[PDB]
């Protein structure tokens, strides 16, 4: 016959290899496919929809689970407080993890791209109100009061009619793609820090509420975009499905 | 201009002076079957002005320490009217819905709601507590009938996923100091053209609040929800007697 | 958990009240509600207040304007104070851990009498 | 058709009206310059999560921008490159001695919610269709190679099982079966989209059949025919009882895939096959938890 | 605020027989809640909706009610299980408990 | 070759005579974000006021 030579790397079976392989039923036809809809056809589609970003993350006992989904806001003494931080990483242990980009990049190495924070406020119609949101990008601290915080890259939240406001935060990075930044060496993929500040006060008539939550929604830009597919870091079992 | 909203479909007529917009689930309106998808060949039947009309369910209350309902559709209808008879009198059924929730309050209250579409709702139990024991949920509880069911585990919204990734289902927010209703038009959903209206739910509808109502001494303490709802492009077939369930 | 109340056993009356309760076995910063419950001579329960996880408060309308809650969480501990202390104001103080809007942990401790 | 209503009526609308269409993006979105605005009535900043949409605020609109060309390609996100991966779905033993499988055959129910990884993989969305793909990987316990003969056969709903190792549905005069010894590289194979209905689906809401629903019959709550492919059986080629105990591995990969209706993942651990039940007493959080919400 | 009533202030029974105490609301409250005090200690959770067993309590202990009318019964008496008993809500703040009664 | 393919993935190879035993090849990059972002009636700029 037709003479040949075998190379290194037969009889191995790679599970991402792509090949042929026989059929065991000839002449088979399936089942029409009608339509449905709601077809997805990129994951990159269900990373620009908005998730409930779990800000407060502090409680742990059952019955306060819920209350994970929102922070308080009340009337304070006027000099700029401070109200939460948290940091903006989305492939990094903490808030994130509840949006589904979050759980979307742990199945990702590296990725790249803007993203974006909304603040939905959910007090009374007599309620009015300012407040700072800043961004601050890599090397920079934990500002310690509202006058280093401005000098980075921030917003000013006015309440009114339109409830809600959006924070970008920027792609400012020294290389085309990051890592999952944590602990260690790897913090060299650290993404910066928001800060939330008091602008002016909380204040409200006789006969209104004392305190309000606000409810923070995350998702990505249109230029994002995440590549090396991996295993995601937890696995959902204890022991044999059964 | 996108604040004021009428609603017309029948010989029911609903009005809102506080809308917040409509939300196209998944950017299909519905519609009827093709012949191309099509698999029955006796003539369905479409009753349609009888049909296609608004319904009004029960009323629950929002207190302070509210949990959230759901209900089943179209479980609700199914002893309602003659959709109602139209479905245990028929074997094969499809159709759109259209869904309103009223929620009103002055402007001294606070809070808000989530209202969501769920298709293929499927509900789990809390296996024993320990998790050893492989137990099922009551046939009261799957399909709850126009009255509703009371979440016991919002968190997890009785089914092991997370109520934070909810907004990736069509969905409106109520939120008292901006608007008093919520509106969805869902299409049909299913992997079938047809299906039974007693065996299976297409989806569900979830109201939860995430953020706790609160008001002062003196103001009214009680504050309703009403669901209204109507079904769109209704069509039938598979003619016996009618069998309740 | 354990809880242990601590605090004077006599106050002269139109003076100032300070209870202290300390925590162990458990971080009052991690979850839970922390309530202030005394029971009347007649074997009547009235319930006082709470401190939240975070630091919030709410307060019986009744004992409005006459009580505060506070804490200390380096050293773990939460307190009571009250503001013009009268004679009816005797009772045996009790401090609870509970949960939001439902039974969740619910272990109490073991009282302290107060005489006024 | 001679009433003004008739003609005019709109019943039998068949076309599906879509509000969006699709486009072509090979790559991420590039970036304009932008400079400073200070003008009143246009609030690109201002939005109303109320409505149920996306924030439509972009990079140009809040701060000042530089342009930047945007090169990095899009093609790992799509449903292929996530799901074309070959993961366990299921394990045989045949063990010499014990109770399991005794005999020298077995007979598997074929399902992939016994393995948490593709359980969580596929239970993102609601109906899936794509053809497949298995591999069958065989040894002993400690992972030696022997020369022992096996035979796998694929039996259809309906169709006898075999309940021996000499029994009569081994002639497998239609169904498909497979001959490999161990020493060969696995055995691998192809598989069509065989389903009753246009996609599989993994949550039904609903009960098969008709009739009243007491407690003693909840446990058909959830259960789709239309997933049921049949069984897989494997046993040890002789009329005599095999010298070696054996395990086998199988190993499945997706090809040519849709998908619809994308869902919250899973949160909790998996107790029970075909069944969302989660332990009532142990309901942890999504993600860890810190100390303060003002520190880090 | 809720107003609970608790019935019959003052009930003496012998062993082996049947107890049954009742608490009754002023508004419709979801679960109700039951605490057990021995003089000279602090109270201590007996029954949360009003169907669970607290850890440690005999099981002849039991509850149940819907809507404004709960109940709680022993199945059978014995000398240990004698003292008062307190309903308790959790339905809207102020928290409050009943009158108590003694066994 | 029969044409009994699931999706009947635009370039593929193949040795037989059924479509299902191809390679998995190579897709188009076309996204709908709006589906799933942005699925309301009546559309909206982003410079003013929402509602
Ligand atoms: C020698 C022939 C070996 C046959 C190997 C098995 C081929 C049959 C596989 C049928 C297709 C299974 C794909 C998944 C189907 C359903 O979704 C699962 N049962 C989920 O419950």
């Amino acid at each position: 016959g037709f003479p040949t030579e075998l190379k290194p790397g037969t009889n191995q079976f790679l599970t991402t290899d792509d090949g042929v392989s026989a059929p065991i039923l000839p002449n088979f036809h399936p089942t029409p496919c009608i339509h449905i809809p709601g077809e997805v056809r990129n994951l990159l589609e269900l990373c620009q929809v908005e998730t409930i970003l779990e800000v407060n993350n502090v409680p742990t006992n059952a019955t306060s689970l819920m209350e994970r989904l929102r922070f308080p806001v009340s009337a304070q003494a006027g000099k700029g407080e401070l109200c939460a931080v948290f940091r903006a990483d989305p492939g990094r242990n903490g808030p994130w993890q509840s949006t589904l980009l979050g759980q979307l990049c742990g199945y990702y190495t590296q990725w790249s791209g803007s993203l974006e924070v909304t603040f939905m406020f959910t007090g009374s119609f007599m309620a009015t109100g300012k407040m700072l949101i800043a961004y601050t990008p890599p090397g920079g601290p934990l500002p310690k009061d509202r006058a280093t915080a401005m000098l980075g890259t921030h917003v000013i939240w006015d309440f009114g009619l339109q409830s809600s406001v959006t924070l970008v935060i920027p792609w400012i990075s020294n290389t085309h793609y990051r890592a999952h930044a944590r602990d260690g060496v790897f913090d060299y993929y650290t993404t910066g820090l928001v800060s939330i500040w008091y602008q002016t006060n909380y204040v409200v008539p006789i006969g209104a509420p004392n305190t309000a939550y606000i409810i923070a929604l995350a998702a990505a830009q249109k230029n994002f975009t995440m590549k090396l597919c991996k295993d995601a870091s937890d696995i959902l079992q204890t022991g044999t499905i059964q | 201009s996108d604040r004021v909203a009428q609603l017309t479909i029948g010989n029911s007529t609903i009005t809102t002076q506080e809308a917040a917009n409509i939300i196209v689930g998944y950017g299909e309106w519905p519609s009827y079957c093709s012949d191309s998808d099509a698999t029955a060949v006796d003539k369905p039947t479409r009753p349609d002005v009888s049909v296609n009309r608004f319904y009004t369910l029960d009323t629950k209350l929002w207190e302070k320490s509210s949990k959230g309902w759901y209900w089943k559709f179209p479980d609700v209808l199914t002893e309602t009217g003659v959709f109602g008879q139209n479905a245990q009198f028929h074997y094969l059924y499809r159709s759109g819905f259209c869904i309103h929730v009223q929620c009103n309050a002055s402007k001294f209250h606070q809070g808000a709601l989530l209202v969501a579409v769920l298709p293929e709702y499927v509900i789990g139990t809390v296996a024993g507590g320990t998790g050893t024991e492989d137990s099922h949920p009551p046939y009261k509880q799957t399909q709850p009938g126009a009255d509703g069911f009371e979440l016991q585990h919002p968190y997890v919204l009785d089914a092991g996923i997370p109520i934070s990734q909810l907004t990736v289902c069509p969905h409106q927010w109520i939120n008292l100091r901006t608007n008093n209703c919520a509106t969805i038009i869902v299409p049909y959903i299913n992997a079938l053209p047809f299906d039974s209206a007693l065996n299976h739910c297409n989806f569900g509808l979830l109201v939860v609040p995430i953020s706790p109502l609160d008001y002062d001494q003196g103001a009214t303490p009680v504050i309703p929800i009403t669901i209204t709802l109507a079904p769109m492009c209704s069509e039938f077939a598979g003619l016996r007697q009618a069998v309740t369930q | 958990v354990q809880l242990q109340e601590s605090g004077p056993g006599l106050v002269k009356p139109s003076q100032s009240l300070s209870l202290t309760c300390s925590v162990t076995g458990y971080s009052i910063t991690s979850g839970y509600y922390w309530n202030w419950i005394r029971q009347f001579p007649g074997n009547k329960l009235e319930w006082m207040g709470y401190i939240n996880y975070g630091g919030s408060n709410f307060y019986n309308p009744s004992l409005k304007n006459r009580i505060s809650i506070t804490r200390d969480t380096s050293r773990n501990q939460f307190f009571l104070k009250l503001n013009s202390v009268t004679t009816e104001d005797t009772a045996t103080y009790y401090c609870a851990r509970g949960g939001y809007y439902d039974y969740d942990g619910d272990y109490w401790g073991q009282g302290t009498t107060l005489t006024v | 058709d001679r009433v003004a209503d008739v003609i005019e009526s709109s019943i039998g609308d068949s076309v599906s009206r879509a509000l969006t269409h699709a486009l072509p993006a090979p790559t991420g979105q590039d970036t304009q310059v932008s400079s400073h605005r200070l003008d009143t009535g246009k609030v690109p900043a201002l939005q109303a999560a109320e409505i149920g949409a996306s924030s439509n605020a972009s990079d140009e609109s809040m701060i000042e921008t530089r342009c930047v060309l945007n090169s990095h390609s899009t093609a790992e996100t799509t449903l292929d490159s996530f799901f074309s991966r070959a993961g366990l779905v299921g394990e045989i033993d045949l063990p010499l001695k014990g109770t399991t499988n005794p005999n020298g055959y077995a007979n598997w129910d074929i399902d992939i919610t016994g393995y948490a990884q593709m359980r969580r993989k596929v239970e993102l969305f609601t109906y899936m269709r794509f053809d497949a793909e298995f591999t069958f990987v065989a040894c002993t316990p400690t992972g030696e190679v022997v020369p022992q003969l096996l035979q796998y056969m694929f039996v259809p709903p309906g169709a006898p099982k075999p309940d021996s190792r000499e029994s009569l549905a081994w002639q497998t005069a239609t169904n498909p079966s497979v001959f490999v010894k161990l020493s060969d590289p696995p055995a691998q194979v192809s598989v069509p989209f065989m389903s009753p209905a246009s996609a599989y689906q993994w949550f039904y809401d609903g009960y098969p059949t008709f009739g009243e629903h007491k407690q003693e019959k909840d446990l058909e709550y959830g259960a789709c025919p239309n997933n049921m492919m049949g069984t897989f059986s494997v046993r040890t080629v002789g009329t005599s009882k095999s010298k070696y105990p054996l395990v086998v591995r199988i190993y499945m990969r997706m090809k040519h895939v849709r998908a619809w209706i994308p869902r919250p993942m899973r949160n909790q651990n998996y107790l029970f096959k075909a069944n969302p039940n989660y332990a009532g007493n142990s309901i942890k959080p999504t993600g860890t938890s810190r100390t303060a919400i003002t520190t880090l | 605020q809720i107003v609970l009533t608790q019935s019959p202030a003052i009930m003496s029974a012998s062993p082996g027989e049947k107890v049954t105490i009742s608490c009754s609301a002023s508004s419709s409250v979801r679960y109700m809640y039951w605490y057990q005090q021995k003089p000279g200690s602090a109270p201590k959770p007996w029954i949360y909706r009003t169907s669970n067993l607290a850890s440690g309590v005999p099981a002849r202990f039991s509850g149940s009610g819907s809507g404004t009318s709960y109940s709680l019964t022993i199945s059978s008496m014995e000398a240990e299980d004698a003292a008062t008993y307190y309903c308790q809500q959790y339905h809207s703040y102020p928290l409050t408990f009943g009158a108590g009664t003694k066994l | 070759e029969n044409s009994n393919s699931a999706t009947e993935n635009y370039t593929t190879i193949n040795y037989y005579k059924d479509s299902y035993a191809a390679t998995a090849g190579k897709q188009s990059l076309k996204q709908d974000p709006d589906k799933f972002a942005n699925p309301v009636k009546d559309i909206f700029t982003e410079m003013a006021a929402p509602l």
